[PDB]
Order: structure tokens, then C-alpha cells, then sequence
């Protein structure tokens, strides 16, 4: 059990040793946002006025601001 | 191109003294190497000692020309000139 | 983070439709402001 | 005709009209209509009535807005294979 | 003399610069002298070299500036120089002198640092003899060349 | 309330930052799958080496093509939005335009009336692959994209064509050696993401000449080519707006800068300053 | 900085130069076999 | 004289564009690793001449690549798993440390290189007695610095030993060797 | 300057050069079939360097050397550090040749297996013609020459040190297994010696480019042309 | 009296500045010819 | 990161051999096509037609 534990633990040392970006270049086939690299752009229907209101504090929800 | 060869000049006697074991203000701008208590097979470690201050490479025909502390560091200072180039 | 925070902050509160930026007077950094260190003074 | 293609027109004064927001969706669906019925080539007359510079007589929602959507359809995620915009002016210097 | 809080940490930025550029990490007081030149001698050229006009640059390799900067026109600038500073030197309640230098941003002319008190002519006294001793300096360097 | 999102579609109202941040953990996760998968098959013996090199980088890209199939999947417009689309479809752009056409044929209420009753008066997918013998993912190599982030309810660029072989004469311009090549060192070790921001001017010298090139833009396009970076570009001469002796731009213009801090790193253009330098 | 490249000459062809060797390899060594061809008795 | 219309003394050489990226600017052609940021002769020129460092960076990472150092092979695609496991797939930590102990190793190998070359001029000034005979116990200083710098090829340095322990002649040294171009083969490496 | 100048005239030499040599090859496939105006004479294609770029050459040699004078051979004992002609590993790859056919003739009839003659044979027959086109290594053979001599070692220590010997086999099963024997090692040293002295040549054979190759480059007609080969001519170019 | 080289005979202001700042009588007369 | 900057120039089309070429339109259809004539009894209209 100890063996098989430790390899787990092992790999996530690894992990840990990364601890970031610091040292990662930008790279042009893979985007920070899935949106650019899958081609999502909304349409026409499906758009309500006010609904531009919600998107607000959904922002608002996970920027963290507890005003919301 | 334009060397300050008063900084060479300075470090080469640093490195020849260190080098022996004599004292700075002994080894004289023009003071030849067999009489500064070195022989052949010590003319070539201060050699490579210069190279490795300096980090360059000393061009070996005009180092088996090497008489005075004045032409090492006149040959230094010619290698650096022409570093970029 | 801060400007972000503060951006949907005002955006918001625009969209709806103060400069109140007090700072807090820290002691222990060495660039402390002494009483007198000025000079000339 | 020569090109063999379907000829689509407009002119500068039906889109430069000041009920507000509404070039925003004119543009959108004309473009849409050009892609989905492409190839095509629109010829649009007196352009610089809407292709005013800024600081016109606007507040940068609806003459900005209209353009900028021009713009988006022109650039922004381009798929005009065969489309051509072709805008008739006189005075080629008043364009943002 | 002149300088405020602004100033002086700009100053230790293009300071940190000029020290990288001559293959060190830890500043010294000479970076700081060759900023202070370097601020000087990219404002005079700024001013000169503008739309088109221009032929002061020494450095560029286009049809205006040549290379290497030939060497006889270097001895000029070094005469020229050592000239203005040995005047400038033997005359007497004249300013002091902190760096001279020739070539500065590969320009074709030296640069004297002078180092003056602000508290022996409170910013507004010009004396005659003041006067007189700055002519001479200023003719010296054509007199020596 | 509930029916303003549960009638509108599933993206307009969610953020991007929520699948950038879904996205980062994903990421942040798997990307120490190749390491454990080498170390653990390796202890002619070796030479599989080549072989197991292989399946690391092919199975840590598969990992992340099933996250992107299974994120662009679950965003597909479904039954409300497809059925509006294919009926509105056949209401705007079939039944309208025959309509525009008998009526600028037969030529405010009762107009329409006339209108709606002089005219009630009057009036194998697969196959074409064969028919045409008997008788692409443009992102796999074009990787260039004009965009509009953060704010959808700014026209970013992200990595263009370019490289510093589009402009030769940097290789001559010894005073600009030094600047650039510490910008490109900083970028490419990951090191610009917490670096203060700078400010720099780009002079370049009065050009009227018949040719429509400007080495500015050049040079900085090469510079955001050279690292795959994305860059922002805008003119000042849109900001020197004024009227009645108020500056609109000059706060439109701290407006765009506070929004150019929301998208690092970034590279930031601002051409012809002096328009409100003077 | 910039050195105004389009009024000059020198910067002008080595410029075009510089790009045209750039965008693709052009060498081709292994068209002079017809050199070694110029006398055959067939 | 082959060749028809001109023919000068000396006979032409064709000349074919290089392989292989030069030399650094930092590195010494010996063992030793660099300073590793900064070059000790950058502090003896003048401010406004050091431009061909970061001109020397610019020219072997982006403007001057030979076009055989971009050739598509079967070898090269099996050699870009290694290197992006190496930069992308390992932490910069790990990266770290292992580059401390490679530096170290190499600064021990270089300082045996040096003994051993110190060794071998005693060994060639007491065979060149032999040789000549007579007086001279000298070595020469061009042969001890070329080989601190590897620049003879084994075949020289045999011809060098043999020439000294027959006729003396200390003086009398191999040409130079000439640089390695880089191998090729075709779609294969 | 004087810095650009030296820019200007590596540029002009250069080009001069490229010029001449796309001349005698059109010539040469030109006047290979005909079309030659018969005042043309086949003995211009021998001259390599070019008339202007040797006329430069002579003169400023001639300048310098006027204005600086204002076994064993005791001769010269570094006699084969001296530029024949011809490739350096030339002797040792008719050596090898020699020694396999020898070997191959020797066990393969002092034991009764016909492979080691025909192997031995085949070796030698094909790095002999290697070795007689590396005897002008300035040319196209020159450098096919070292290919298949290459080729031919590789593909020997290759046999040898992965399926072995026919004649080495005996009843034991860890004893007949492929290990590296004399003429691998032979071949390895000869294979390694290629490739340190010069096998850079016909460099131009590699896979074709990808469309990741010309996504940066300068040029449209290129990438279109790279685009529409690997089966992308309908992506939009919005560059 | 090494390549052979032709000039481009053209005259811009910032050579003119150069030339009649920094050099002899005998460059300008080369420049007339 | 010079290292990185350095290696990046010279490795263009492995690039986009591993990233765009590898899996998509070399070893998946390979292994598509087997894995389907592996099952799929040995008829006509199975093995080849509808395929
Ligand atoms: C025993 C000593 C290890 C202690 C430790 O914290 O052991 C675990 C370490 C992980 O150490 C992490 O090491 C990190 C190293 O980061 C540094 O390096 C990182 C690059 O790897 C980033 O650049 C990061 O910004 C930079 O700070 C930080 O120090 C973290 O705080 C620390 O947890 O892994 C290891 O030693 C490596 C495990 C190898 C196992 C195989
Ligand atoms: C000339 C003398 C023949 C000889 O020597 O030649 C013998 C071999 C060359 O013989 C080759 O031998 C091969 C088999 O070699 C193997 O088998 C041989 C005996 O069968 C030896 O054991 C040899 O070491 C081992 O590798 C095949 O039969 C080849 O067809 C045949 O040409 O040379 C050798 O030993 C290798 C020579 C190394 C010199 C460098
Ligand atoms: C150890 C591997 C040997 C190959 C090392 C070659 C290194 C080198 O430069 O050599 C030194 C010289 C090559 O000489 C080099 O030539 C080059 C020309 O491209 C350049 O001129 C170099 O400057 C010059 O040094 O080697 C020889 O002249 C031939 C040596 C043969 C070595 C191979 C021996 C192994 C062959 C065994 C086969 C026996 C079969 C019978
Ligand atoms: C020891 C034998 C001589 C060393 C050797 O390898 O010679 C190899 C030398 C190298 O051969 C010469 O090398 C020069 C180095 O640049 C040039 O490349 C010449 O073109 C090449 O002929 O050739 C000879 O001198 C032939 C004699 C060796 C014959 C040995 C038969 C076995
Ligand atoms: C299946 C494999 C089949 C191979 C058949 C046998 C081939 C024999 C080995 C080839 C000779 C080595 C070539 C060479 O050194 O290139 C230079 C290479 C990198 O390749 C280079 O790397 C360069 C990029 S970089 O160096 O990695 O930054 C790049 O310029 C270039 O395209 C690339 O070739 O440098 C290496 O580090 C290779 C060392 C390992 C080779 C020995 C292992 C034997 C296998
Ligand atoms: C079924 C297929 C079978 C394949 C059949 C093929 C069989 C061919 C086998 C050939 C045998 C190869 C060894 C020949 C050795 C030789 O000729 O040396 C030729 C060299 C000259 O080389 C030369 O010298 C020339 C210059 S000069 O001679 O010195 O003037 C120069 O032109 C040239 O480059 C240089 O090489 O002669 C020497 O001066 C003698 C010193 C050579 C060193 C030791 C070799 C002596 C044999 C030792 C055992
Ligand atoms: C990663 C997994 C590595 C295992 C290697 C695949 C085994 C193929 C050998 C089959 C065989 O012994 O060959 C013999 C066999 C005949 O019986 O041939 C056949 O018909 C078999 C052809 C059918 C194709 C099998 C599909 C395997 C795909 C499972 C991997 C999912 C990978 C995605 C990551």
C-alpha cells in the first residue's frame, strides 16, 4: 500500500514543483480562451436587451465584488 | 574598436603577479617574463590564465611573440577590439 | 485583480442609471514618514 | 454580368436614417443574407453618407455603432468567400 | 542641480540601463554621470535631427553616417575637447569639471560635464569677469583645432 | 427573472472568465501526464524510447481535444433556439421579401390593408458526390485572428503573420538592439506578466512619400508576430473630440486604458500622440 | 528611433534582398549532374 | 588551368553558405562554460560599441538561420519530442538544478583538459630532444594553445610527434583543421 | 561607411556568382539539345567562378603580393594534409571493399554457406564504386559517392548487430544471438568517419513544407501555392 | 587604385549637411565632377 | 527563454506536423478503417459499401 500511495505522491510533487506559468512561453495553436480557438461567436436570436443586466453580475458573482 | 588599454594593462599585471607571487609594483610595464621568476613551461599558464580573465581566445602566432607584459597587453586589447566584427 | 474588481464595480453602478480613495498610513515600512526628516524646512 | 454573379445594391440614405440601434441589425442581416447567398457583389452608392469620420453629429452609439458593425462583418470573423463590397464616393477623404 | 523626486528615479532607471550596457549588474556613480550625459546629448539631437534635415548622427550606416566614424575625424574631436577642458581649467572661479568625454551617442562633438554652485550667485548674478571667462572657453576649442 | 435567461441563449450570459478559469484548472491539472507516463514505462532494450515519446505527447493531446469536443458540444443552440432560427427563417427572409416585392410591385394601417388584400386579389446529402462523377478548419493554418473580448454585451489581434525577416533594416539600427531584443527575452521566459508597465515613444520622420508602409506599425506587428503575443492598435486623433470647451475623448480615453488592463499581457499601440501633445 | 529607409538607396536593395533569400530556400546544388553529361559517346 | 577565360595565381575555390550557427559571441572555443550573462571583455569598450551583443542574440535566434538548420527529416520530428519534453513538459526547477551540476561537471573536465594539455607540451619538449638530438628542449606555444582549443584533427598531431622525433623542427606545425559541416543524408536525418 | 560597404560587396559578389552558375546550367541543358547559336563554345561551361568576380580576385591579389614586398618525406612531412582533390576517407572505403570480398570469398567457401560470398561481394562491388566516385569531391558524384558509401555501412552494422551471421549459428540459443563482431565495428568507424568529414551535401532533399512552415512567411504566392499542395486551397488567406 | 561598385549619385539633405560640415575642399570637388 | 526563442525558429513544420498532422489525418483514419473491417461480417454490402 505504501508503494502505491507514493507513486501518486510522487506525481503530485511533480505537479506542485510547476506551481505556475512562470517559465511558459505563449504558444499560437493553443489560446488562453476556448472561445477564440473553437470559433463561438453568438448569432442573432436567443438575444434579449436587458439580458447584457444578468451578464453583469454574473461577472460580478465570480470577480468576487460581494456588492452584486 | 576603441579599447581603453589602461584597464588591460592594469588587470594583466594583477594577473602576472597573482600568477608568480610577486608584488604588483614589481612587475614592470616592460619587465620581460624569464626575469619575473617564470621559465617556458610557466609562460603558457599565464597564458592561459589571461584567457581566462578575459574570456577570449589569444591568436597563437602572435603568442609565440610574446616578450613583454606591454605586448600581452597590447595583443589582448587587440583581440578585444575586434570582438563584434 | 483590483482594477478588475473596481471596474465592474463602477460599471455597474453606471449602468444603473465617489473618489473617496483614503489610504491607510503604515508605520513599520522603512520608507515611514518621519516627523522630521524633512529638510530645508 | 461579365463575372456572372447575383448583384445586390443599396444606396447611403435608407441606413443613415437616425432611428437609433436599428443599423446594427440592418447591417447584420444584410450581410448574413450576402454570405448565404454568395457569391455576390453589393454596390452601395454615396458611401461616405454613412462612412462619416468621428466627432460628427453623434454621441458615438449610432453612427460609431453602425460602422464599427460594418467593421465586425468585414473583419472580425471573416467568411465572405466571394463577397465584394463595392462603395462609391466622391470625396475619399471625409472616411473614418 | 535642478532635480526633484521624478527626476532622480528616472535617473536610477536609465542609470540601471546605461550600467547594463557596459556588461555590469550593480550600478556605479559613473553609470550615473553617463546617464545624466545620455539625457543631455539625446535631447540635443532630438532637436537637431527632426523630419528631414538631420546630419549630426555618426552611427547609422546610411548615406549620413558613416560607420566607423574615420579617424582623423576623430582626432579633430579630441582636440577640439581637450582644448575647451584645458581652458576651462586654467581660468580662475571658473566651474568645476566632473566628466569630459568625446563621442556620446556616436555624435560628432564631446560633452563637458561642469559641476557649478547654486549658492555663490543665487541663480540670478552674471558678474563681468564671469562673462569674459566664458568667451574664452567658448573660442578655445576652434583656437585649439 | 428566471425566463429572461431560461428564453435566451446559454453564452450571452455567461462570462468568459468562468471558462478561462475552468480552462486554467483543466490545464493546470493534466500537464504532468507526459513526465508519470515516461517515468513509469521506463523502469534493444530501448530503443522504444522514440515510441513511448510519442504516446505521451499524442495521449496529453488527447486529454485536451475530449475537454475542448465536450465544452464546444454543450454550447450548441438546442430545441428553443434551432426551431426559432428555421421558423423565423421562414418567416423573414422567404414570406417578407416576396412581400417587399408585390409591394413595391403594386406601388399606416390601412395601407397594409390594401396590401394584405390586392395581393390576396391577385395571387440525399450524399448524392451530389456522385452526381458530379457520372455525369476545412482554417484554424489548423491560419492561426490569425480580429476579435472583440472581455466586454461583448475592443478589437484585439491575436498573433499576426509577422516576424523581424519583414523588416531587414532592424538588423542594421544599432540603438534599437538592446530594447527590443530585452522585450522579446522578457516575453518568451514568461517573465513580462509581472513587470510594471512602461511607456516608450516611437518617433519616426515626416514621410509623405507616394508609399502607403509605416515602419512603426511594422515593427511592432513583427514584435507581436516574433512572440504570439495579441496587440491592440488605436489612432489619438479619435480622442481630440472636443465641444463647447469639453474633451469628451480625453476620458473615453482612460476608459480604453482601464480596459487594456484587463487583457494582459498585452501590447498596447497609441499612434500620433502629439494630436493631444501639443 | 527609425533611419527612414524608403529615401535611401543602399537600405533599398539590400532590404529586397534580405527578403526575397528569406522567404524560401532557393540553392540548388543538385542541377549541375548536366555539367557531368556534355560528352557522351551514346 | 581549366579554366577558359580568367585564371589568377591562385586557384579558385568555390565557396558554399555555412551549416552550422556560429559560436556564440560569449563562448571561448575551450571546455569552460561562459559568465553566463555577461562577457568579461564587455567591460573594456565604450557603452556605445557593445550593441553587437544583443546584434549577435538577434542575428543566431531569429535573422541569420542557415536553411539547414530548418530542414524537415525523420530524424528532426523524433528530436522535437525530446526538446518540447524538455521545455515544456518539465518544471523550470528541475531544469535549474540539473543545469547547477552540468556546469560544475564541466568546470572540472575543463581544469583535467588543461593538466592533461600541460602534461603533453612536457611530454613533446622532452621527446623533441630525442629527435633533433641536440639542444633544444623547447615546445612551441602556437601548438599548446591550439591544442587547448581543439583545433588539430589526431592525424596532425601523429604527423607532429613522428616530424619531431625525427628531425627536430619544433616550428614545423600542421596546417589547421578545417570545420565540420553538418551531416546530412535525405528524408532520413 | 566602411561597414556597409564590405555589406554592399558580399551582396554583389554573391549574386554575380548565383548568375553564372544559373547560366551554365541553362546552357548546358540548352546546348544538350540543339538550340546553341554555334558561336557558342561548350568549353565555357568549365569555368567555375565567374569572369567579373575572378577579374576582381586577380587584381587585388596581384595588389597584395606587390605592395608586401615593397612514409615519410623530411620535405614536408604533413604531405596527406594537403588538398588532392579528392575525399579523405577515399582509401579506406577501396580498403573495406577489398578486405569483404576477401573475407567473403574465404569463409564462404572454407564452410560450404553461400550467403557470406554473395554478401562479401555485393559490399564490395558497391562501396568500390563509392570509392571511385569520391575521387572528385568537389562535384554531384563527389557527394552520392559518400551517401551510398554511408548507406552500404549502415545497412552492414545493422545486419550484423540485429539478425547476425547464417554461418555463426550453433544449437544453443544464447550463444547464436547478434552481438557486434569485428566487421560491425569496422563499419561503424567508417560510418562515423563519413559523417565527421563531410556529408553535407545534396542538402536540398527533405520532406517538403508544411503549411506551419509558411505561416510567417513574406510572401503570398509561396504560401498559397504550399497551401494548395497539402489540400487547404479553400481556407480564406484574411492575411 | 576589392568589388567592384557603382555609386547611386543621389544628393539628400542630411548628406549635403555631412559633407559641407565635415569634409575637405577635395570631397566636394569629387562630389562636383 | 533565448533557448526557447532559438528552438522555435528552427522547428516550424515539426510543429505543425505534431500538432495538426499527427492524429487527425495519419493514425486515426488508419486505425478507423482497421477497426471497422475487424467487425462487420465478411459481406459486400458491409465491407465495402457502406464504408
Ligand atoms: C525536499 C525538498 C523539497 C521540498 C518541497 O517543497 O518539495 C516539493 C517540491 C515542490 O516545491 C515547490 O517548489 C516551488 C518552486 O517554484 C519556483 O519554481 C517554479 C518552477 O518550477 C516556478 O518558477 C515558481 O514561480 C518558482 O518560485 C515553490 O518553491 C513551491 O513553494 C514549492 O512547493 O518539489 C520537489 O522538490 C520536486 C519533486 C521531485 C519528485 C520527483
Ligand atoms: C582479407 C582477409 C579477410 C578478412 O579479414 O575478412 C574477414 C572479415 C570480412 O569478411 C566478412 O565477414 C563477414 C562475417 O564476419 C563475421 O564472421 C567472420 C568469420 O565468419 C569473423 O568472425 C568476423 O569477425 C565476424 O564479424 C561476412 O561473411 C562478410 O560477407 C565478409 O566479407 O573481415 C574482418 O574480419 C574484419 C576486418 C576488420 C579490419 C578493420
Ligand atoms: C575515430 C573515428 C575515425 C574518424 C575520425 C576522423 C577525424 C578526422 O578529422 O580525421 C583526420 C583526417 C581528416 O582530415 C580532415 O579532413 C577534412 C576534409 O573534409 C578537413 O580538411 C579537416 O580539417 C581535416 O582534419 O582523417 C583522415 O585523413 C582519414 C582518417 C581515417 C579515420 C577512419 C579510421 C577508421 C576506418 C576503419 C576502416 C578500416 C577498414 C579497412
Ligand atoms: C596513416 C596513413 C595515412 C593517414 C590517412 O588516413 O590518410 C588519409 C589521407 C587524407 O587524404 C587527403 O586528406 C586531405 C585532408 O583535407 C584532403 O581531404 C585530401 O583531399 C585527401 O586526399 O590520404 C592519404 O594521404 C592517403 C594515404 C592513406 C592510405 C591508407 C590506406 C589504408
Ligand atoms: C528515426 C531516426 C532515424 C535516424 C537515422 C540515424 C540518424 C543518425 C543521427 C543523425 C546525425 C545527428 C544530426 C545532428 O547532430 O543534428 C543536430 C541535433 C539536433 O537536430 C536538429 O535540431 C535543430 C533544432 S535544435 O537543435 O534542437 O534547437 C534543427 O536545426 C534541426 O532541424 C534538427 O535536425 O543535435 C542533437 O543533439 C543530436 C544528438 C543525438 C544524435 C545521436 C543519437 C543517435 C540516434
Ligand atoms: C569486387 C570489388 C573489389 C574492389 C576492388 C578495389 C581494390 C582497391 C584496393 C586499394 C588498396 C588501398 C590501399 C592503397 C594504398 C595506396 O595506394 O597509397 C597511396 C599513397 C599516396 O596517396 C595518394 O597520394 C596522392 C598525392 S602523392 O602521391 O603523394 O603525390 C594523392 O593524389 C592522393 O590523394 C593520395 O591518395 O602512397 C603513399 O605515399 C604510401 C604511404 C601510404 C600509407 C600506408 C599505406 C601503405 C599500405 C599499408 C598496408
Ligand atoms: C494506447 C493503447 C496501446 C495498445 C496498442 C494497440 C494494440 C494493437 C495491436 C492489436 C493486434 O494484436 O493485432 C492483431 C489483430 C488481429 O487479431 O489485428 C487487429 O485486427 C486489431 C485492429 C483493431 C484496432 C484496435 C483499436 C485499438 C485502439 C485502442 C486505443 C484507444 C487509443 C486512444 C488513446
Amino acid at each position: 500500500a505504501a508503494v502505491a500511495a507514493g507513486w501518486h505522491l510522487a506525481s503530485f510533487a511533480l505537479n506542485l514543483a510547476f506551481w505556475g506559468v512562470e517559465g511558459m512561453p505563449p504558444d499560437r495553436y493553443w489560446p488562453t480562451s476556448p472561445r477564440i480557438r473553437l470559433q463561438i461567436r453568438p448569432g442573432r436570436y436567443g438575444n434579449m436587451d436587458g439580458g447584457q443586466r444578468v451578464y453583469m453580475d454574473y461577472l460580478a458573482r465570480s470577480e468576487g465584488v460581494p456588492l452584486n | 574598436a576603441a579599447v581603453d588599454k589602461a584597464k588591460v594593462l592594469e588587470d594583466v599585471r594583477s594577473i602576472i603577479s597573482t600568477q608568480l607571487g610577486t608584488e604588483l609594483e614589481k612587475v614592470a610595464p616592460e619587465a620581460k617574463f624569464v626575469d619575473l621568476g617564470a621559465d617556458s613551461l610557466d609562460t603558457v599558464e599565464i597564458m592561459m590564465a589571461l584567457e581566462e580573465k578575459f574570456e577570449i581566445a589569444l591568436e597563437e602566432e602572435g603568442a609565440e611573440k610574446i616578450a613583454t607584459v606591454q605586448d600581452a597587453a597590447d595583443m589582448i586589447a587587440a583581440q578585444i577590439a575586434a570582438k563584434g566584427n | 485583480k483590483f482594477r478588475r474588481q473596481e471596474f465592474i464595480r463602477y460599471r455597474r453602478e453606471m449602468l444603473h442609471v465617489t473618489p473617496a480613495r483614503e489610504v491607510r498610513i503604515d508605520t513599520g515600512s522603512p520608507d515611514f514618514i518621519k516627523w522630521d526628516d524633512i529638510n530645508g524646512i | 454580368a461579365e463575372g456572372g454573379v447575383r448583384m445586390f445594391t443599396c444606396s447611403g440614405t435608407d441606413f443613415y436614417d437616425v432611428y437609433s440601434g436599428v443599423g446594427a441589425r440592418r447591417v447584420r442581416e444584410t450581410f448574413d443574407r450576402l454570405r448565404n447567398a454568395a457569391p455576390a457583389i453589393l454596390f452601395i452608392d454615396e458611401f461616405d453618407a454613412m462612412g462619416a469620420a468621428r466627432g460628427a453629429q453623434a454621441s458615438g452609439d449610432e453612427s460609431a455603432s453602425i460602422i464599427n458593425e460594418l467593421l465586425v462583418q468585414m473583419d472580425g470573423f471573416e467568411d465572405n468567400r466571394g463577397i465584394v463590397v463595392l462603395g462609391a464616393t466622391n470625396r475619399p477623404g471625409a472616411i473614418d | 542641480a535642478g532635480f526633484t523626486g521624478a527626476d532622480v528615479m528616472g535617473l536610477m532607471a536609465r542609470a540601471a540601463r546605461m550600467a547594463a550596457r557596459q556588461g555590469r549588474h550593480a550600478i556605479t556613480e559613473d553609470d550615473i554621470y553617463a546617464a545624466m550625459e545620455n539625457k543631455t546629448m539625446e535631447a540635443t539631437l532630438e532637436a537637431s535631427t527632426a523630419g528631414d534635415g538631420g546630419g549630426l548622427v555618426g552611427g547609422e550606416g546610411v548615406e549620413g553616417s558613416p560607420d566607423p566614424i574615420p579617424p582623423q575625424l576623430r582626432r579633430a574631436v579630441s582636440v577640439y575637447e581637450a582644448g575647451k577642458a584645458l581652458l576651462a581649467y586654467i581660468t580662475p572661479d571658473y566651474e568645476e569639471i566632473a566628466r569630459v568625454s568625446v563621442c556620446p551617442l556616436n555624435v560628432l562633438t564631446g560633452f563637458t560635464l561642469f559641476v557649478e554652485d547654486e549658492d555663490k550667485n543665487v541663480n540670478a548674478i552674471l558678474t563681468r569677469s564671469e562673462l569674459e571667462g566664458r568667451m574664452v572657453v567658448h573660442l578655445a576649442g576652434r583656437c585649439a583645432e | 427573472g428566471f425566463l429572461v435567461e431560461w428564453s435566451s441563449d446559454f453564452i450571452t450570459i455567461i462570462p468568459e472568465n468562468v471558462d478561462i478559469y475552468i480552462w486554467n484548472v483543466f490545464s493546470k491539472i493534466y500537464r504532468t501526464i507526459p513526465l508519470s507516463f515516461i517515468s513509469t514505462t521506463l523502469g534493444q532494450k530501448m530503443v522504444a524510447f522514440p515510441i513511448l515519446l510519442s504516446l505521451s505527447h499524442l495521449l496529453h493531446r488527447r486529454i485536451l481535444y475530449l475537454f475542448d469536443t465536450l465544452f464546444s458540444t454543450i454550447t450548441q443552440p438546442d430545441t428553443d433556439l434551432i426551431a426559432r432560427q428555421e421558423k423565423g427563417t421562414l418567416f423573414w427572409d422567404i414570406w417578407a421579401d416576396f412581400l417587399v416585392t408585390a409591394a413595391d410591385y403594386y406601388n399606416e394601417q390601412n395601407s397594409l390593408i390594401e396590401n394584405i388584400s390586392n395581393d390576396f386579389d391577385n395571387l440525399n446529402k450524399i448524392k451530389p458526390y456522385f452526381e458530379a462523377y457520372f455525369s476545412l478548419n482554417r484554424w489548423s493554418v491560419n492561426q490569425f485572428i480580429t476579435y472583440q473580448s472581455w466586454h461583448s454585451h475592443l478589437f484585439i489581434d491575436y498573433h499576426p503573420p509577422k516576424t523581424f525577416s519583414h523588416i531587414p533594416a532592424l538588423k542594421y539600427n544599432s540603438i534599437l538592439q538592446q530594447p527590443i531584443g530585452s522585450l522579446v527575452c522578457q516575453i518568451y521566459s514568461g517573465l513580462f506578466n509581472k513587470q510594471i508597465s512602461k511607456n516608450i515613444l516611437l518617433v519616426n520622420p515626416k514621410t509623405t512619400s507616394n508609399n502607403l508602409v509605416d515602419y512603426n506599425v511594422l515593427l511592432i506587428q513583427a514584435l507581436a508576430g516574433e512572440t504570439e503575443m495579441k496587440i491592440i492598435t488605436d489612432n489619438a486623433q479619435r480622442y481630440a473630440l472636443v465641444n463647447r470647451g469639453f474633451a469628451i475623448g480625453i476620458k473615453l480615453l482612460r476608459e480604453v486604458f482601464d480596459a487594456i488592463a484587463l487583457n494582459t499581457p498585452c501590447i498596447f499601440l497609441l499612434e500620433d500622440i502629439h494630436a493631444i501633445g501639443e | 528611433c527609425l533611419p527612414n529607409i524608403h529615401t535611401s538607396n543602399i537600405l533599398n536593395f539590400t532590404k529586397n534582398y534580405e527578403i526575397f533569400k528569406s522567404a524560401k530556400d532557393t540553392s540548388n546544388f543538385g542541377k549541375k549532374i548536366i555539367l557531368n553529361e556534355m560528352q557522351n559517346l551514346t | 588551368t581549366s579554366a577558359p577565360f580568367i585564371s589568377p595565381m591562385t586557384p579558385y575555390v568555390p565557396e558554399e553558405e555555412p551549416t552550422r550557427t556560429p559560436p556564440s559571441i560569449k563562448d571561448t572555443g575551450t571546455l569552460r562554460p561562459a559568465s553566463e550573462w555577461y562577457p568579461q571583455w564587455m567591460q573594456y569598450r565604450r557603452r556605445e560599441d557593445n550593441y553587437v551583443f544583443w546584434q549577435d542574440k538577434f542575428m543566431r535566434c531569429s535573422t541569420d538561420i542557415p536553411w539547414a538548420e530548418k530542414r524537415w527529416t525523420l530524424f528532426s520530428t523524433v528530436w522535437y519530442l525530446v526538446q518540447q519534453l524538455r521545455f515544456v513538459g518539465t518544471p523550470p526547477a528541475l531544469r535549474y538544478v540539473a543545469f547547477l551540476g552540468w556546469r560544475a561537471l564541466m568546470f572540472q573536465v575543463y581544469a583535467a583538459h588543461k593538466a592533461l594539455v600541460l602534461w603533453q607540451c612536457k611530454l613533446d619538449a622532452g621527446l623533441a630532444r630525442i629527435g633533433s638530438g641536440g639542444a633544444t628542449a623547447t615546445f612551441s606555444k602556437t601548438m599548446a594553445l591550439r591544442r587547448l582549443h581543439w583545433r588539430n584533427s589526431p592525424l596532425a598531431e601523429a604527423l607532429y610527434a613522428l616530424n619531431l622525433y625525427k628531425t627536430g623542427r619544433v616550428h614545423l606545425l600542421p596546417p589547421v583543421a578545417k570545420p565540420i559541416p553538418r551531416p546530412t543524408f535525405f528524408w532520413l536525418f | 561607411g566602411d561597414r556597409m560597404s564590405r555589406r554592399l560587396e558580399d551582396i554583389n559578389k554573391a549574386e554575380r556568382q548565383r548568375v553564372w552558375d544559373a547560366m551554365r546550367v541553362a546552357a548546358a541543358h540548352r546546348y544538350a539539345s540543339g538550340q546553341m547559336p554555334a558561336w557558342f563554345d561548350p568549353e565555357w561551361l568549365q569555368q567555375e567562378e565567374a569572369p567579373l568576380n575572378a577579374m576582381d580576385r586577380m587584381r587585388g591579389e596581384q595588389r597584395r603580393i606587390e605592395e608586401q614586398q615593397q612514409w615519410w618525406r623530411e620535405d614536408d612531412p604533413y604531405w596527406p594534409l594537403r588538398d588532392w582533390g579528392d575525399h579523405p576517407m577515399r582509401w579506406w572505403t577501396l580498403a573495406f571493399a577489398a578486405i569483404m570480398a576477401a573475407g567473403g570469398l574465404a569463409t564462404s567457401v572454407a564452410t560450404g554457406y553461400v550467403e557470406p560470398v554473395q554478401a562479401g561481394l555485393g559490399a564490395g562491388a558497391l562501396l568500390a564504386l563509392a570509392g571511385a566516385a569520391m575521387s572528385d569531391a568537389r562535384c554531384v558524384p563527389g557527394a552520392l559517392g559518400v551517401k551510398l558509401a554511408w548507406a552500404v555501412c549502415a545497412l552492414i552494422v545493422l545486419k550484423e548487430v540485429s539478425v547476425g551471421w547464417q554461418h555463426k549459428r550453433k544449437r544453443r540459443l544464447a550463444a547464436s544471438a547478434p552481438r557486434l563482431e569485428l566487421t560491425g565495428l569496422a563499419a561503424a568507424a567508417l560510418c562515423a568517419g563519413y559523417m565527421l568529414t563531410d556529408m553535407s551535401g545534396m542538402g536540398e532533399v527533405a520532406l517538403p513544407p508544411n503549411p506551419g512552415a509558411v505561416f510567417k512567411s513574406p510572401d503570398v504566392a509561396y504560401r498559397a501555392s504550399v497551401w494548395q499542395k497539402w489540400g487547404y486551397g479553400q481556407v480564406q488567406m484574411r492575411v | 587604385q576589392d568589388i567592384t561598385i557603382f555609386g547611386n549619385d543621389f544628393l539628400n539633405l542630411k548628406t549635403i549637411n555631412y559633407l559641407s560640415l565635415y569634409n575637405s575642399k577635395n570631397k566636394i570637388l569629387l562630389q562636383l565632377m | 527563454g533565448e533557448r526557447i526563442w532559438a528552438w522555435r525558429n528552427r522547428s516550424e513544420n515539426e510543429r505543425w506536423f505534431w500538432e495538426v498532422f499527427a492524429w487527425d489525418r495519419l493514425i486515426f483514419p488508419i486505425l478507423v478503417i482497421v477497426a471497422w473491417e475487424y467487425l462487420v461480417p465478411n459481406h459486400l454490402v458491409w465491407a465495402v459499401l457502406a464504408p
